[PDB]
């Protein structure tokens, strides 16, 4: 439109334009200011009165020249979306930065959407299998679920989503999203280049997992809406292909923290730890638009990198709400070389109801949750004096439970190479069984070594033999 | 003399030049002046002052413009006039750069002439996209080799080296620059390192020793060596990896090899949060400011291994974190974490228990390490991170464990700690090493009484070449053992045990 | 918009005053009349130089407001407008500083170009002019663009010269170029 | 001096050019900063406190905030509804709900 | 060889305290006008040359 | 049974159970579901409240459950520190306890 102003304030990257127009652009609408760079784009967001709108700077604010002309683009910026969306990389503007040209589309959405109604839902109750036995355990994924890990790198986060990549989505049928945030650079182009070998893009075949990549090297403000341009694409597929999609999002303490950066530049008064005022609010727009409505499920994951493990930060606890499951990845468990690192008594699902997975492996959860609490409840005991200072009855408990530590340590196939161990798949079947036995400590008779890195209960028996040899 | 010849340069200087537009200086204090005009001034310009000191306009307001200082308040005064040099903040970057102190400015500080440079080159820029990325797989041999087996590194990795203060944490690096010198003075471009070496925050005394114990090693004719003293003002310590970097990306993006070491990053931030705070901009999680994530995250990431198409570039990133006495939880810690791939956390508690280097082995990760590593360096390192990582359970329930099979490894994993050792400023080279992990490993080294494993380190290595350093020789060229090498030097590792 | 987009510390209000007597076409007539209201302000002393700070009621506020117009029988009617806004919001502190900034602004409309040939001591008329003249010559000076120059005393600067206008300036001063030699004979 | 509420200049413009809000502003007022959810108006010079005013946009916003300048409407809406400039018509209802 | 460098650099600070001379010097004389009247037709035709 | 901060998908699950229970026929539901405005969430209970009085005005017995009162509180501090009053200890404002007690 020529619809036009100028810039009257670069301070950061919320810069200030005056609309010399008395036509003035909507709140939430897109202008371009056209430089020597290309483009710049900026996204209106308050209008600060006397034709001064205050706009979000997508992309770089160095070398801006006051008074430089804007020209505005009109609403929210509107991706492209498609099957021809399907294996491109895109940046936040939409330029497919894995350059297989400009990417013709049919149907070009706007980023910012409105999320489904509370009419439009329908409610999840299918498992979906992993094959990691602590997982299928503790917190098993469902079909449409909103999944959640927890902990920062220290955990490796990108390793643990990588697992669920290669086992869930190659069983996946439908379309898939990856859509990453503030992913550092070498790793998101391992994953290009890995999900290329595995065929899952293929730039000459078909492709059908889709991606967004959004590097931390990105100005805040452009990695901010990172995640809104994601959702896009991703409710093509969940609604107008109407096929069952999933979704990683890695890592939405980056969505968080990009907000947390803008607010003050903003003009907001910053609410506890830094976060923004309107930190629940948006957390909240983003996780209603991951919903499995009645047109379509959406299986998402989503990836917190919790500031030094504090979930009382606000932005984890605000997170909390948003997931219907939840394995919390802990530091601790790291350093006892446990991968899968997740914290045992730090895992939920509402997946975990004795309905849904039967009773018997409610039970069997049950008995493996007492032990674990009793284990962890003794460890001031255990510290402070021997384990032959405890009780008849706790020192079995104890024993039995440093196997059950040991035996949840199951080879990662993805980190093949880092675990340096060949990885394993283990049915969820076939776990309920394996930690039958262990429970009634059928086959603790053997080295709690034996446990460490292995697989099913055979698997155990063998390597017990192995560690006899 | 001299002199004659500097009167020559004066005689050289006059401009007759017309200033495009200045400003005069308003309420200053605080690293910031508040300038009124500079209408026409692009945004991160550099401003000169008539004080002769620069600083980069940060925030462009409706009718004033408000310049951080780099450098001295003192200098600057009230109603001054501030010319505009034009330009975005740039540094020469170039060939002639080896071998030169420089401090952030590119001034040269080192004293041998002005800088020779074949452009500048702007202070930020973008790192280069996922499609100039290609994965790493040329090592970086630091001749420790517990950072060589229990971490190696590669050409364009990001890496992070965190621990606990002035531990000689500089020692590490050093080492690493030190063992590539032999492949450094190499004629081979690819095996040639340009080392820079960032000292941030840093004394200037210290700074000092450091440059004479390289010219000492003789080791400054590859390397730079960039200063950011702590006496040098807090905007300049802030630009001064960005600038660093700049200067690493110009051999990068020659294509050739290099390698980075930022020294602390952890006194950035401690500039950076000083500098959020004199701009009044709120504080954020442990005080230091909200885009302290921001700031380590655009750095960091202009370190990579581009790909062959975009010219092989490598500049490989150590940045060197100090912990408050550990407890790797703290914000600037964790931010760190999470950019970097790898981790070498340094234990305080085994560098005062005498592991020198104290390379904790709970704490020291390397999440790309093995694509780097030498088929020789994966053949002979079986394991030996779950090995000792068996020593460590073991050592963890000793003090119970009488289990035999425990004694086993646990004499196996103290003796192995022995091998760890390294004497700083000495480092081993690379086909040495191989013989080493070969002996250790498969166990020839229970043969070793532990108090004698220092001599037979330097005896094994003396017999070995004096019997065939056809071998190594051999395993210097081949980077992998054959059957035969492999059983050359089982044989052999056998016959000087016994002897 | 307006010509010249000053934006001060109540120069909104200046700016304000311009655009809507620019419409009226009366801003010279304004400008006049504010002039000789402000001049009779300058040369009320008691008041108005002595309680030009405010300290004053609505009502008293409004009492002097009354007393400056009974002064005036020819004072525009935007002006006592402005007047009125001054008093509603109780300012009198920034009554010269939207008289300076109205000035600019009219001096703007009226295209007048201000300048300063800052030097150590007061110089020549010859080269006053003769500089005027050149400045005018060059483009820097704008046709349909007047030339205000004004010779100041800087004795801050001792020796050498700047010229200044248009926020653009050649500045051969004795002591930058002083500074330089020094700093290149400490090289 | 101090920032004003009226500072606005296109409410101050009207002072200078002796144009007055009316008392149109005693029941209407017009929008002028916006953005947050959250919209300060100036007018509604009546206006009950804790009133519902309803928007022009057409959204309702509950009125928390009540200042000699501004009177601080918090939206229940949406801001990409949202213009500045607006027009707002009280309700004239403190809020209430439907009970039964 | 470190005497004589540093006598060179002995030599640089001596004639430092020569330039300070020579700035009483100028600051002296009246070609602290002459010479300023040079600077003056120096910026005319400077400014001519825009 | 009011729920505020809550998502569709937990309302949902709410809801699907009273059904299957039967008890939805007795049972109301606020709902402010974590999307929804921060004003509106702030309302939420006090328009929650007005609904119950209804029934207690009536003469009849009800119970009310409050999920969850913390929710309120963010909402609350959003709206105020939007509104610009100085907030209280630990961001939440300073007459917090004043709506809650109420």
């Amino acid at each position: 439109t020529p619809i036009t102003g100028k810039v009257t304030a670069v301070i950061g990257a919320i810069v200030d334009v005056h609309f010399e127009q008395s036509e003035l652009p909507a709140i939430l609408n897109a202008l371009e200011i056209k430089t020597p760079q290309g483009k710049l784009v900026l996204e209106v967001a308050q209008h600060l009165g006397e034709n001064t709108v205050r706009t979000i700077a997508m992309d770089g604010t160095e070398g801006l020249v006051r008074g430089e002309k804007v020209l505005d683009t009109g609403g929210p910026i509107s991706v492209p979306v498609g099957r021809e969306t399907l294996g491109r990389i895109i940046n936040v503007i939409g330029e497919p930065i894995d350059e297989r040209g400009p990417i013709k589309s049919k149907l070009r959405k706007p980023i910012h959407a409105d999320p489904p109604s509370f009419a439009e839902q329908s409610t999840s109750a299918e498992i979906l299998e992993t094959g990691i036995k602590v997982v299928d355990l503790l917190a098993p994924y469902a079909r449409g679920g909103k999944i959640g890990l927890f902990g920062g790198a220290g955990v490796g986060k990108t390793v643990f989503i990588q697992e669920l990549i290669n086992n869930i989505a190659k069983a996946h049928g439908g379309f898939s999203v990856f859509t990453g945030v503030g992913e550092r650079t070498r790793e998101g182009n391992d994953l290009y280049r890995e999900m290329k070998e595995t065929g899952v893009i293929n730039l000459e075949g078909e492709s059908k997992v889709a991606l967004v990549f959004g590097q931390m090297n990105e100005p805040p403000g452009a990695r901010a809406r990172v995640a809104l341009t994601g959702l896009t694409i991703a409710e093509y597929f969940r609604d107008e292909e109407g096929q069952d999609v999933l979704l990683f999002i890695d890592n939405i303490f980056r969505f968080t923290q990009a907000g947390s950066e803008v607010s003050a530049l903003l003009g907001r008064i910053p609410s506890a730890v830094g976060y923004q005022p309107t930190l629940a609010t948006d957390m909240g727009l983003l996780q209603e638009r991951i919903t499995t409505t009645k047109k379509g499920s959406v299986t998402s994951v989503q990836a917190v990198y919790v500031p030094a493990d504090d979930l009382t930060d606000p932005a984890p606890a605000t997170t909390f709400a948003h997931l219907d499951a939840t394995t919390v990845l802990s530091r601790g468990i790291s350093e006892l070389g446990i991968y899968p690192a997740v914290d045992p008594l730090d895992s939920k699902s509402r997946l975990l109801d004795a309905a849904v997975v039967g009773q018997e492996h409610y039970d069997v959860a049950s008995k493996v949750q007492e032990t674990l609490q009793t284990y962890k409840s003794l460890q001031d005991i255990i510290a402070i004096l021997g384990m032959d200072e405890l009780s008849e009855q706790d020192k079995l408990t104890v024993e039995r439970a440093r196997k059950i530590q040991r035996f949840l340590s199951q080879p990662f196939a993805v980190a093949e190479v880092f675990t340096g161990i060949p990885g394993k798949l283990v049915r969820l079947k076939d776990t309920v069984a394996s930690f039958k036995a262990v429970l009634e400590g059928k086959y603790d008779n053997i080295p709690e070594h034996a446990f460490y890195m292995v697989g099913g209960i055979e698997d155990v028996v063998a390597k017990a033999e192995k560690l006899a040899a | 003399e001299v002199s004659s010849i500097l009167e020559e340069r004066i005689k050289g200087v006059s401009d007759e030049a017309n200033l495009n537009e200045t400003g005069r200086v308003l309420a200053v204090g605080d690293g910031i002046a508040r300038v009124f005009g500079l209408n026409n001034i692009q945004a991160e310009e550099l401003v000169e002052f008539s004080s002769g000191v620069k600083g980069m306009a940060l925030n462009l307001e409706p009718g004033q413009v408000g310049i951080v200082l780099f450098g001295s308040d003192r200098l600057v005064k009230e109603g001054e006039l501030v010319k505009r040099t034009g330009n975005i903040v740039d540094v020469p970057v170039g060939p002639g750069l080896l071998g030169r102190v420089v401090d952030a400015l590119g001034n040269p500080i080192d004293g041998k002439g002005p800088i020779d440079a074949a452009g500048r080159s702007r202070a930020q820029v973008k790192a280069p996209g996922i499609l100039p990325r290609r994965s790493v797989h040329e090592p970086v041999q630091t001749g420790l080799k517990a950072v060589d087996a229990l971490v190696p590194i590669g050409r364009g990795q990001r890496e992070l080296i965190i621990g606990d203060r002035q531990t000689g944490k500089t020692a590490v690096a050093l080492d690493t620059i030190l063992n590539q010198k032999r492949w450094n003075n190499g004629s081979d471009e690819s095996k040639k390192l340009y080392c820079v070496y960032v000292a941030v925050g840093q004394k200037r005394s210290t700074v000092a020793q450091l440059v004479q114990t390289l010219e000492q090693h003789d080791a400054m004719k590859y390397s730079i060596i960039v200063a950011a003293t702590a006496s040098e003002a807090a905007p300049l310590q802030y630009l001064a990896p960005f600038t660093a970097a700049s200067i690493g990306e110009w051999f990068r993006d020659n294509g050739k090899h290099a390698l980075i070491v930022y020294d602390d990053l952890s006194k950035q931030a401690v500039a950076y949060r000083q500098l959020s705070l004199l701009l009044r901009r709120p504080p954020g999680r442990e005080a230091y400011p909200g885009d302290v994530f921001y700031l380590h995250s655009r750095l960091l990431e202009r370190a990579a291994k581009l790909s062959e198409k975009e010219g092989s570039g490598s500049l490989t990133a150590l940045p060197v974190i100090e912990t408050q006495g550990g407890d790797v939880s703290a914000y600037i810690p964790t931010n760190v974490i999470s950019i970097t791939d790898g981790q070498i956390f340094l234990e305080a508690e085994l560098f005062y228990k005498g592991i020198r280097p104290a390379i904790n082995v709970g704490l020291s990760v390397s999440r790309v390490g093995s694509a780097a590593q030498v088929k020789a360096l994966k053949q002979v390192a079986g394991s030996l991170k779950l090995f000792l990582a068996q020593y460590r359970e073991v050592a963890a329930f000793a003090q119970s464990d009488l289990d035999a099979s425990t004694k086993q490894t646990l004499v196996r994993g103290e003796r192995l700690t022995q091998l760890l050792k390294q004497n700083q400023y000495s480092p081993l080279a690379t086909e040495e090493q191989v013989p080493l992990i070969y002996a250790g490993v498969n166990g020839h080294l229970d043969g070793i009484e532990l108090s004698r494993i220092g001599e037979f380190e330097s005896s094994f290595l003396s017999y070995l070449k004096s019997n065939h350093n056809e071998l190594l020789t051999e395993i210097r060229e081949k980077g992998e053992l054959s059957k035969e090498l492999l059983a050359s030097l089982k044989s052999a590792t056998e016959s000087f045990v016994a002897t | 918009p307006p010509p010249v987009r000053l934006f001060g510390v109540e120069g909104t209000y200046a700016t304000a005053l311009y655009q809507a007597a620019a419409k009226n076409s009366s801003i010279d007539a304004a400008f006049q009349s504010l002039q000789k209201v402000e001049s009779t302000v300058k040369k009320n002393p008691k008041l108005g130089h002595l309680l030009l700070n405010p300290a004053l009621s609505l009502k008293d506020r409004n009492s002097v407001i009354d007393a400056i117009v009974e002064t005036h029988k020819n004072l525009d009617g935007y002006v006592v407008n402005l007047l009125k806004v001054l008093s509603e919001n109780n300012r009198l502190g920034c009554f010269e500083k939207i008289a300076s900034d109205f000035g600019v602004l009219n001096d703007a409309h009226n295209g007048l170009l201000k300048g300063t040939v800052t030097s150590a001591e007061p110089l020549d008329p010859k080269s006053f002019k003769r500089i005027e003249k050149a400045l005018s010559a060059s483009k820097l000076v704008g046709q349909g663009k007047s030339l205000k120059l004004e010779n100041v005393v800087k004795p801050e600067i001792k020796g050498g010269l700047i010229v200044e206008l248009g926020d653009k300036t050649v500045d051969l001063s004795i002591s930058t170029k002083i500074q330089k030699l020094n700093k290149v004979l400490e090289d | 001096t101090k920032a004003q509420p009226t500072e606005v200049s296109s409410i101050l413009e009207e002072r200078i050019k002796g144009v007055s809000d009316e008392a149109n502003l005693n029941e209407t007022g017009r929008v002028l900063a916006v953005g947050d959810g959250i919209a300060r108006v100036f007018g509604l010079n009546n206006i009950q406190a804790e009133e519902l005013v309803e928007f022009s946009s057409g959204v309702k916003g509950m009125a928390l905030n009540l200042e000699p300048g501004q009177v601080g409407i918090v939206l229940f809406g949406s801001d990409r509804l949202v213009k500045e400039g607006e027009l707002v018509k009280r309700t004239g209802n403190i809020v209430d709900v439907p009970v039964g | 060889v470190r005497y004589e460098a540093s006598l060179r650099q002995l030599e640089q600070r001596q004639l430092a305290k020569s330039v300070i001379s020579r700035v009483q010097s100028e600051l002296g004389n009246p070609k602290f006008q002459e010479k300023v009247l040079q600077q003056s037709i120096s910026e005319i035709e400077q400014l001519l040359s825009k």
